Parts: structure tokens; sequence; C-alpha cells
RNA sequence: CUAGCAUUUGCUGGUUAUCCACUUCUUAGAGGGACUAUCGGUUUCAAGCCGAUGGAAGUUUGAGGCAAUAACAGGUCUGUGAUGCCCUUAGACGUUCUGGGCCGCACGCGCGCUACACUGACGGAGCCAGCGAGUCUAACCUUGGCCGAGAGGUCUUGGUAAUCUUGUGAAACUCCGUCGUGCUGGGGAUAGAGCAUUGUAAUUAUUGCUCUUCAACGAGGAAUUCCUAGUAAGCGCAAGUCAUCAGC
């Protein structure tokens, strides 16, 4: 049938999509890799380490095609949990700007996403593609 | 509670005593009746009115 | 100072000095220095030309707490106002970088029990 | 033009639009699948509906709601009664009446209560506590 | 015979009665707090709850 | 998986085992007060040993590797068998106890 | 020139309902008796300023909190006229506090 | 100026009024002031007793 | 309770041996019963379930519930 | 103070008013401070009406 | 994936930079028994040492280990920026340092002393046990220990 | 109109006036609706109360606002060009400038924030509110792009506002991982070094960010506070103050 990305659960499409692009291995990681956390408001960096930045490129695919069109303070929003301030009470943090803006340049090279009028980074008609194309296999793998 | 005020009890009294003919034992009919013949400001205290009114009714 | 030895620090100019000190001297030289600032430079300067040779300058009073301690005034005796007086301190070379106010305390220590 | 009813449900701030056509059969929520409820224990509150009443009814409609406001648990049970007032809403036109009271009579005698809105608004916090009944600590001694 | 006013509580004043404290300053309205409740009808801010 | 019964049933059993039948109410005239045994009505039976069952569970549960729903199953399932070694049996017996001592 | 017709919006801002639903009423009455092309009167949500003040001048007492209103009532009426009418329209619906804003629609 | 900041100044403007007359036409009797904002002018009407000497 | 830091052979063909004939197996029961770590207890689990000796009736993230095999 | 008072009150009450009230306080040749009432015929105090009805 | 180890291979005490570590925790945290070793810090170095992050400290080859330590000592080297290291712009040398177990202890004393030479306020208030950083004192710090 | 999945028309999205038609959802303007309605119990068969069924709702329908006669030597002369008297009035107790102080610490009390962990911390992922407020001659709320580990920087744009910020993609929570009962990876005080931001000025750390340092505290004695339904409690958000600063 006519799959989409919304018909399949958006854990396993995630875990799924990330699959597909560190195997093949054409995204363009940053370099900060280890160093990084991803928040201001976090504490420690991410425990999945050799892979991480392919499951936000992943989530960050899913969420632009479902959405309009999304920029980087948006997605810092997204992410950005709440922070610990100690002592103090916590509050929302917005998330890391770079590694999200990273993210955004590495799914254009690919051509999952592109730049759109009107501000912020639609999806594309070779992402629809590739997305539609994971989600009806994705969809097929599990029974 | 729902207990009455003055208010309420002194001006049912006050209706039937004129208009025991006319008026039943059913509250929707008082409602539009008490509009009519009496000129009261409130909407709340009109319903309160004749639902005492439809009470006393009753015990006739 | 960071690497830079202290013959190196008195010849070097002020704007040469900020790039090498902390965050907030660098941003205060930045929004720029008043004419109150420049004025005290000069009596300094006075001062210490004014000196025998082997003695220390004059001292120069001063209320600017805020002024921060630049390589030139290394050897310069200031007058530092705590609210009530001026108390006396000669730039060592180690107070490069820090408030002259630091050098000035404006209350007298808590001491209980004692009458 | 197809058949086409616009009802609604609501818990607190949710306002769960649903529309209800002549259809294949396709039980739909934001643009996905009922298993499509992430909220892994409240999936079989937002089945109930379509559970408890008859399958072979749900076989020739088209239900897809669109969720707005409140919260995630608000969500599930403003969705809820949006289906389970999307088919009687249909059933009420195009459908005999004592078919129609037979999805009321099924509903409503399982103590589901739908109902519609569930009245309990947010009773307003008033000054001198953080509560709307709850007082600041009083000191005393 | 004068220094910085640009910011701060030293700038702004009520319109009435010239005190610094408890300003109002929500909607441009630049009265104290005390003034507020004494011209507050009048300005056209009435209670309800 | 540890007693092959309908768990509804289990927690249906553990809780009319649990509800005390007889309690003490403090009763006093006048500056002294003293215990007074007294029945305790169905609903309270019901209230009470839901209470006594998740109190002791969660204690149970507290600075301890097992989990909540562990210690919980644990706690029905020995006050469904009528178990001393469940803390709702254990302070239903005391309570009980107490009051056939202050009647 | 005059017979050209222009879409306007005609905007009407009070803190009074009574007056500001009299003068919207007349607009669309008179729009209706010269035959123009009306867009009915859109109501805006009622804009509540709200100021919350302590009650007591000075420190002392419970701390008991007055709460002050002000509800600025917004409507706003598009019509299509020539320029003409609309100066009519617009001169005879002048009623004490209800400001009267008036836009010439340009794309 | 929103909207939200205008009717707040004409309450401001009044309440000025207001307070100005009160003590300026003390003696005159002043028994209050309102305002009709038209597009031109601005009237205003002084309510007073001693209308004569005013 | 002293607990398991290795696996340790005499340990791990304990696992294989009594692991089979427990009706309920989680995390705990190990640790409290085989004076194991708590993250030995989970990799023995996913490796007993890999092996099929025992079947998952529920798996959450922070709870996994096993039978044996029968 | 008694004259005018009285003299006030009067005036309003015969002139259309269902009701009326003067208070004056403060100091009046004496050193310790009163507040005497001066009311006459009807007026509520609670509810909606006040804003009505009655001009303080 | 139960693995059977040798239990000659295991060590149970390490010894690293002047310090007992237990080798019986993961590698991450074992290595935050060292003074200046913090869990940002440890992850970062393990992962320059390509050592895995969910191996046991007591599993450590010597030369993981000595290339831990070596990493730990000069970071610089391996592509850690100044910002992450603990002493950026050392006030004598001008130099970005990472310090490490006693040196510690060492250069704390050290910065306080200098303060206490030059006769600066956050120097005299070191001096008198008092807190330094603005704190309200009328209140707060009332046990010594 | 157009893009992908799929052939079965489809299913899922862009293009907010290319356009038409509706007003269910949303707005607010008139009106309606609830009166304990109707029935069954229980009483001076009164006022009422209790049960059951309808109903949106049956605890004054939920919450406030307004609130009598009076009083108090309650508080406020440091809100006021409201004010009596007294004091002071050029070396001022007027005013203004510089700097300090209000924060100063053996200690006693009050309101609070954060905690003591496995119902938890940590990492990825999922991902949902409502009330707000916002600059024209002023620097206000800020989108999008680009630089930065982060704090921030920077080039433009929308918005005088149901339009733009903003769907304020808030937090708890939800899933899948990581730990394993140890002051532990719970707890984040104290402390060092550095890099930003606001401001004429940050030293007696304004505040934020990075690394490092990693204290007490293993559920709190005598006492004692708040509280009966969308309530208690958990949870964050806006507003006020505000150049900057929230544990309020
Ligand atoms: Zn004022």
């Amino acid at each position: 049938p006519g799959v989409s990305v919304r018909d399949v659960a958006a854990q396993d499409f995630i875990n799924a999509y990330a699959s597909f692009l560190q195997r093949q291995g054409k995204l363009e990681v940053p370099g900060y890799v280890d160093i990084v956390k991803t928040s201001s408001g976090n504490e420690m960096p991410p425990q999945d380490a050799e892979g991480w930045f392919y499951k936000r490129a992943a989530s960050v695919a899913r969420h632009i095609y479902m959405r309009k069109q999304v920029g980087v303070g948006k997605l810092n929003k997204l992410y950005g949990g709440a922070k610990s301030r100690g002592v103090r009470p916590y509050k929302h943090i917005d998330a890391s700007g770079s590694i999200n803006r990273k993210v955004l340049q590495a799914l254009e090279k690919i051509g999952i996403v592109e730049i759109s009028p009107k501000g912020g980074r639609r999806i594309s008609e070779n992402g629809q593609r590739d997305l539609d194309r994971i989600a009806a296999q994705t969809l097929e793998e599990d029974e | 509670g729902r207990v009455r005020t003055k208010t309420v009890k002194r001006a049912s009294k006050a209706l039937i005593e004129r208009y025991y003919p006319k008026l039943t034992l059913d509250f929707q009919t008082n409602k539009r009746l008490c509009d009519e013949i009496a000129t009261i400001q409130s909407k709340r205290l009109r319903n309160k009115i004749a639902g005492y009114t439809t009470h006393l009714m009753k015990r006739i | 100072y960071r690497g830079v030895d202290l013959e190196k620090l008195l010849e070097m100019s002020t704007e040469d000095f900020v790039k090498l000190a902390p965050a907030r001297v660098r941003r205060r030289f930045a929004r720029g220095m008043t004419s109150k600032p420049a004025g005290f430079m000069k009596k300094l300067r006075a001062a210490k030309l004014a000196a025998p040779e082997n003695e220390k300058p004059a001292p120069v009073r001063t209320h600017m707490r805020n002024m921060i301690i630049v390589p030139e005034m290394i050897g310069s005796v200031v007058g530092i106002y705590n609210g009530k007086a001026f108390n006396q301190v000669e730039i060592r070379p180690e107070m490069l970088g820090h408030y002259l106010g630091e050098f000035s305390i404006t209350y007298t220590p808590v001491r209980h029990g004692r009458a | 033009a197809v058949p086409s009813v616009q009802t609604f449900g609501k818990k607190k701030s949710a306002t769960a639009v649903a529309h209800v056509k002549a259809g294949k059969g396709l039980i739909k929520v934001n643009g996905s699948p009922i298993t499509l409820v992430e909220p892994e224990i409240l999936r079989f509150k937002v089945y109930e509906p379509l559970l408890l009443v008859g399958l072979d009814k749900f076989s020739n409609i088209d239900i897809r709601v669109r969720v707005t406001g409140g919260g995630h648990v608000s969500q599930v049970y403003a969705i809820r009664q949006a289906i389970a007032k999307g088919l009687v809403a249909y059933h009420q036109k195009y459908v005999d009446e004592q078919s129609k009271n037979e999805l009321k009579k099924a509903f409503t005698s399982y103590d589901r209560t739908l109902l519609i809105a569930d009245s309990r608004r947010p009773e307003p916090k008033k000054f001198g506590g953080k509560g709307a009944r709850s007082r600041f600590q009083k000191s005393y001694r | 015979f004068s220094h910085p006013r640009r910011y701060g509580k030293g700038s702004r004043q009520c319109r009435v009665c010239s005190s610094h404290t408890g300003l109002i300053r929500k909607y441009g309205l630049n009265i104290c707090r005390q003034c507020f409740r004494e011209k507050a009808n009048d300005i056209g801010f009435n209670k309800f709850r | 998986v540890l007693t092959d019964q309908n768990p509804i049933q289990v927690v249906v059993d553990a809780i009319t085992n649990t509800g005390p039948r007889e309690d003490t109410t403090r009763v006093g005239g006048g500056g002294a007060a003293r215990r007074q045994a007294v029945d305790v009505s169905p609903l309270r039976r019901v209230n009470q040993a839901i209470a006594l069952l998740t109190i002791g569970a969660r204690e149970a549960a507290f600075r301890n590797i097992k989990t909540i729903a562990e210690t919980l199953a644990e706690e029905l399932i020995n006050a469904a068998k009528g178990s001393s070694t469940s803390y709702a049996i254990k302070k239903k017996d005391e309570l009980e106890r107490v009051a056939k001592s202050n009647r | 020139q005059q017979q050209q017709i222009i879409k306007i919006r005609i905007t009407l801002t009070s803190t009074k309902v009574k007056q500001l639903e009299n003068v919207s009423s007349n607009i669309v009455k008179n729009a209706e008796q010269h035959n123009l092309v009306k867009k009915g009167p859109v109501r805006l949500p009622t804009k509540v300023l709200k100021i919350s003040t302590r009650k007591t001048p000075n420190g002392e007492g419970s701390k008991t909190w007055e709460t002050y209103e002000m509800r600025i009532h917004k409507r706003y009426i598009d019509l299509e006229a020539p320029v003409q009418i609309v100066k009519r329209i617009t001169q005879i619906t002048i009623e004490p506090g209800v400001d009267v804003e008036v836009v010439v629609a340009s794309n | 100026i929103s909207k939200k900041r205008k009717l707040v100044a004409d309450g401001v403007f009044y309440a000025e009024l207001n307070e100005f007359f009160t003590r300026e036409l003390a003696e005159e009797g002043y028994s209050g002031v309102e305002v009709r904002v038209t597009p031109t002018k601005t009237e205003v009407i002084i309510r007073a007793t001693r209308t004569q000497d005013v | 309770a002293q607990h398991a830091v290795i696996l340790d052979q005499e340990k791990y063909d304990r696992i294989l041996k009594e692991v089979p004939t427990y009706r309920y197996v989680s995390v705990s029961v190990l640790v409290d019963r085989l004076k194991i770590g708590g993250s030995l207890a989970r990799i023995a689990l996913r490796h007993l379930e890999k092996e099929g000796i025992i079947k998952p009736i529920s798996k959450h993230s922070k709870q996994a519930i096993y039978t044996r095999a029968t | 103070i008694r004259r005018a008072a009285y003299g006030v009150v009067r005036y309003v009450m015969e002139s259309g008013a269902k009701g009326c009230e003067v208070v004056v306080s403060g100091k009046l040749r004496a050193a310790r401070a009163k507040a005497m009432k001066f009311a006459d015929g009807f007026l509520i105090h609670s509810g909606q009406p006040v804003n009505d009805f009655i001009d303080t | 994936s139960l693995v059977v180890q040798e239990q000659g291979s295991f060590q149970h005490i390490l010894r690293l930079l002047n310090t007992n570590v237990d080798g019986n925790i993961k590698i991450v945290y074992a290595l935050t028994t060292i003074k200046g070793v913090g869990r940002r810090y440890s992850n970062l170095v393990c992962k320059k040492a390509d050592v895995d992050l969910h191996k046991r400290a007591g599993e450590l080859t010597q030369e993981e280990l000595e290339r831990i330590v070596q990493i730990m000592q000069n970071p610089t080297h391996y592509k850690i920026p100044a910002w992450f290291l603990n002493r950026q712009n050392d006030i004598t040398d001008g130099k970005d340092y990472h310090t490490l177990a006693n040196n510690v202890e060492s250069k704390l004393r050290d910065d306080l002393e200098r303060l206490k030479k030059i006769r600066a306020h956050r120097g005299i208030r070191h001096f008198w046990g008092l807190r330094v950083r603005g704190q309200h004192t009328k209140t707060t710090g009332r046990r010594r220990a």
C-alpha cells in the first residue's frame, strides 16, 4: 500500500533509518563526535558514542517531513530538556545550536532536506522518496 | 444547602393567592407565566420563584 | 604574567597587555576609558618622574577603586580610598590585571566575644 | 456529495475534531493509524469506541481526527469520545434509530460515561497560597 | 550637578507624586501602586473578580 | 506466573484477608484517654486492606534491589494465602489483637 | 474617479460594549441601505488588561491583593464602497468612547 | 502606538484632567468632566454648579 | 549480600542449570539467588533468551519478565 | 459641624434622594479625633447596585 | 553475550597517578577516583585511547593503561581543546594545563598563597576561613566541619 | 495546484486571498438552559435532608468580586504639593557629586529552594498546554541564515500584534538503552582556572557557560502548618520587578 513515515512507529523508524545512514556512511559526521554533549543543560555526553549523530539526523529527517518548514531554533527547543541548576529549581534550556546546524547541513549534502523560502528547511522531493522507501522497507521488515 | 430565602417564599405565596386559577403543577409553563404577570428584573430569581411556586402547588 | 617577563611587560603598550589579560579586563578597555583614568595616569607618571633614585614616588590619592592595574603603574604608590581613608599600596608586579579596590578593604573584621 | 459529520470531543483543554465519511474503513489519528498512540496503556482507551459496539459497523467509515491543545492524557480522552460521538452522529442521520440507540446503550452501560466534557475545570489559584485551596505556611512562633 | 540617569529607579518616577518606589510600568502607566488604586476607576480599571 | 490463578482473584483474596474486622478508637472523658474496641465498616476494611498492602510493598521496595512490581506481587500472594510474612496480615492481626485486649 | 470601488477595513476599538455594538450595528445597517458589499462585524477576542497590586499602601496586615481589569473590545467591518459613501458612513457614527480607524486595502 | 497603550493613555489623560480641574475650579463648584474624541477635534464638558462666573 | 563482578565459569554453569528450573525469572531473582551483578544479570537474561532457554512474557526498558521454557 | 452636616443631609434628602450619608472624621477643637455619622433615609451597601445607584 | 574470563587476568586494584583505582567499576567511573579527572574528562580520555567504555577497569591491559596515563598528562597533544582543560592560561607561564593527582592540592595551595602574598580581598578572606564569593554569612555556614 | 508512496478511486503532505462553499471546532454578540427538575424514602409528613434516574451540570452548579452596625489609641507622617504642631534652614537634617554601606558574622528564630535515590539518576528517542507581554522616533518581543563546545556573536526579516515572535513543539511524563545498592553513577555545597553577556562601573565572585574540586544529608527530636475534587501534592510557563539579576 501507500506507506508513509506516519504509518510506521516513530521509534522503529529512527532505529532503522539510523542503521541505514551509518552502514553506507555517506553522511558527513561533524568532527566533534566524542567531545560535545548536545545541550548546555546536559550533564554527560551521549552513551551511544559510535553513532548518535546518525540518530539525530534520523530524527530531523522524520521531523522535517511532517512539519512544513522547521529551523535550527525550533530544533534547539525540541531536543533541549530541563537543566538541573544544582540547588536552584529547574528550567528549560534550548539545545546545542551548532550540532543541530551541522545535521541540517549534513542532510542537505545527501539531499534528504533542502532550503525552503519563507525561512527554514523543508523536506526535499528526493527526501520524500528516501523516507517513504525506508518506511515501506521498515513496515515489511518487521512482521 | 438548598433553603429558599424570604423573597422566594414571599413572592411564591403572593402569586398563588392571585393565580391559583391559572398555573399548574409543572415548572416549565410557570416560569414562562411569571415573565408576563410579574415584573422580575433577574432571570435566576424568576426560575427560583417559579420553582417554589411549583412546590406549593404540589402540596395544595 | 602569563609567560611575558617583567622587563618585556614594562615596555609593552597598554593595548598589548590587554590582549593577554582576562575577559573582564579586555571588555573594560574595549568599552573605552573616560577622561578621569587618563588624568590619574598623568599624575602617576609625573610622581614617578619626580622621585629620587632609589626612593618610592609620592603617593597619588584616588577614589577610583574600579581602576585596573596596568604595567605602567608598577612601582607607583597609590592612595586607594576605602570609604573613610586613603590606604597606601605600592603597585607590585603580582597585582597586574586586578582592580585597585581589591587592595583596600572597605570594612573592619568582625571580632565577636572580646570587649 | 458523500455523507459528512463534523463531531468533536474534549477533556480539559484538548479538542479532538473528528471527520466521519462513507468510507472503506480507516480509523486515523492526526494522520496516522490507531496503533500510532504512544501512550502504551492509553492505546486501549481510544480503542474502546470501536471495540465495545461491533466490528461490522467499522467496515465502511473513514474516521480521522485532528487533535489540538491539552496534554498527553487529555489527548487520548478527547479523541476517544470524538470517535464514539462520530459513529453515533453518523448513525443518527443515515442509519435507523433502533440501531443507533444500541450504540448509546452498549457504550453508556459499561460504566464508560463518555458523556461529553467531563465538566471538571481547574479551580483558580487565589492569593495567599501556591494552590486554590492550599495556603502558605503560617508561622505562629 | 548631574550623573547617568538612563536606566534604573533613579530615572523612572511617578507622573503624580514623584516617588521612585513601587511604580507600575505595565502599559506605560508610570503611576505608583498607591496612586493607581486612587485613580484606578478614573483611568478605566474597574474591579470585577 | 507464580500462582497460575487469575491475578484479579488473587488481588480480591488479598483484600478480603487483610481487612481488619475490629479496631481500637481513642475515647477520652475529661483529661484521660483510653482505647475502646469497635467494629470496622466494610468500606473501611477495603480502604485499610489496600493501604496496608501498598505501604508494605513500598517499604519492602525502599532501598532494595527488588522492584515495586515484584514486592507488590509478593505482598499480594502472601496476603491471599493468609501468610504471616505479609506486612498487611501482620498489621491486621496486630490491630485485632490490640482490639481484643481493649474490649 | 469617485465611482471607483475601494476595499476598506473599518476597525472599531472601545472599552464600552454597548456603544461599540450600536456603532457597529449602525455601520452594517447603513451599508445595507446603500446596497454595499459588506463582510459583517468580525468580533476579535477581547483583550483583558490585568493589573494586580497589594491592597495596602504599607507593609502591614494580611497579604491581600486586588486585581483591576480594563477590557478592550475590538471589531472590524470590511466594506467595498466608493470614496464618497465611505466618508459619509464614518462621519454619521462618531459615538464618544468608540475609536474608529479606516484602512484602505492596498495589496 | 498600540491600542493596549492608547486606551490606557486616554484613561490617564482623563485622570490628569479630572484632578487638574478639581483644584483649579474649586471655588467655581466643579462636578466632573467628560471627553468626546472625534477625528478632528476633542470635545470636553466641564459640568459645574456656578456656571455664571466660570 | 555479596554480588558478582566478573562472570566466572562456576557461576556460568550455575546460571545454565538453575535458571531453567525457576518458574519466574527477572533481574532481581538472579541477584538474590545467584549473588550476581545486576548488570551481569541483564546480560545473562539476554543470552538465555537467545538460546531459547527462557521465554519473555513482558519486555519493558526498566523491567524484563521471563518464564522457563516449558 | 452639626448645623453643617444636618444642613447638607436635609438638602439632599429633599431633592428626590432615596437615602444619604455624611461621615466627618478628624480633629475638631479637642485633641483626640472622632468620627460622627449623619445618616438619613434608605441606602444599600453591598453588591453591584452600589456601582449602579449610589454616588460616593 | 556471557563470555567467561580467566581469574589471573583481572586486576582488582590498579595504581594510577599515585592513586588506588577499583578494578570492579567501569573504566569511565573508576578513573574519577583520580583527583582532577571528572566523568566528562574520563569519558573523553577513554574515547581518545580507543578503549571500550563498557569494559571494567580491572580488564585493562597495561598498554591501554599507559595510553590513558599519557593522554591524561598531555591532553593538548591528543587534540583535546583548551576550553576542556582545568587550568587554562596559567598565570606564571601563559600555557594551558590539566592539573591531576596531587598537583591539584598543590596548585590550589599555590593560587591561594599568591592571593595572600598580594593581599587581595579574596586572599584575606581565605586566610580568615570566610566565604569568598560574596555569600551572606549571617545565616549560612554555621557549623564548621 | 503539486510531491512521494501505491495502482483502486487512493492514502500522506506543500501552495494561509489561485479559489469557491460552509461556521461543526475557534472567536464574542444576542438569547436559551437549572428551579434540587422528576420519582422513591424520612421527619412538627413543615422547612429540609438522604437515595435513584434523567441532564452539560444536582457539594450555595465551581470560583471570586462587592460586603451592615461598629469598634482598635492595629499599620502607614519613608506613597502623596493630604496635613497640625515642633525641630532644622547656608559649615543645612534642603539639594547635588565621589567613594563606601544597607550584603558586613561566635550565634537564636521565621518563610523557602535542593536533596537523601531503583516508583530513581543518567543517555538517546517520542512530544503535548494554558494565561501572557511586546518598539517610532525607540532600540521593544525576535523568526530564518551563517560563526561558536557552550554561553553568546553576527547578517537580515516579521510584528504597534487573534496576523510576526508562537503551534511560546514548557516541564514532569512516554518509549528503548546505560547503572546495581555501595554516600554509589544519589546529593551538588565549598573551592580553583578560563571564556562571554548587561552596564559609566561588576572588586565584596550581577548573571550565564566549560573543566576541575564533590562537603553535609541513609527520611529528620520536642513541636507544628496547609488541606475535602480537576481539590491536595508533583510539574514546569508567563507576568510583576527588570539595563542586568527568582530559590519571591
Ligand atoms: Zn504616585
